[PDB]
DNA sequence: CCGAGGTCATTGACCTCG
DNA sequence: CCGAGGTCAATGACCTCG
């Protein structure tokens, strides 16, 4: 399977979707220490199995719209 | 924007003699510090791009070279 | 200014467990 | 195998010299 957010190989659902190690890794971290990112372009930024670490901001929006949903994220 | 000669991310000037990005100057840097030696677990013939890059150190390592970055030239004697 | 030589927070491949 | 949790060597953005 593939990874919704970026297109990299998948190996599960991790937090409700079909998503990688680095997505799943990249969404736990956000929450666990719910950090705030920005974007300093627009909020379009491509992420991709390549790009997903130029805008921590735009990767973890598209977490949101791909259906990772927090609430699977327990706490330390 | 320049391109690193290595996986074509955004280069951020010349280290070791040719135009790269951070991440393949300090991938050069640390490979040839500690003269690591890589084995491809693929064909041997991977392309090196923003992904491909993490994937496979040592087609990386070739590539860093055949750019030409130079081993020499990290951390010499002065 | 550039670039050599680090520093160190984040990344993501690899594990364990129920 | 699945998918929660966890680990930590490698990675790469940022920094300080020469
Ligand atoms: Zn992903
Ligand atoms: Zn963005
Ligand atoms: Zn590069
Ligand atoms: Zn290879």
């Amino acid at each position: 399977h593939l990874c919704s957010i970026c297109g990299d190989r998948a190996s599960g659902k991790h937090y409700g979707v079909y998503s990688c190690e680095g997505c799943k890794g990249f969404f736990k971290r956000t929450v666990r220490k719910d950090l705030t990112y920005a974007c300093r372009e627009n909020r379009n930024c491509i992420i991709d199995k390549r790009q997903r670490n130029r805008c921590q901001y735009c990767r973890y929006q598209k977490c949101l719209t791909c259906g990772m949903k927090r609430e699977a994220v327990q706490e330390e | 924007e320049e391109l690193c000669l290595v996986c074509g991310d955004r280069a951020s000037g010349y280290h070791y003699n040719a135009l790269t990005c951070e991440g393949c100057k300090g991938f050069f840097r640390r490979s040839v510090t500690k003269s690591a030696v890589y084995c491809c677990k693929f064909g041997r013939a991977c392309e090196m791009d923003m992904y491909m890059r993490r994937k496979c150190q040592e087609c990386r390592l070739k590539k860093c070279l055949a750019v030409g970055m130079r081993p020499e030239c990290v951390v010499p004697e002065n």
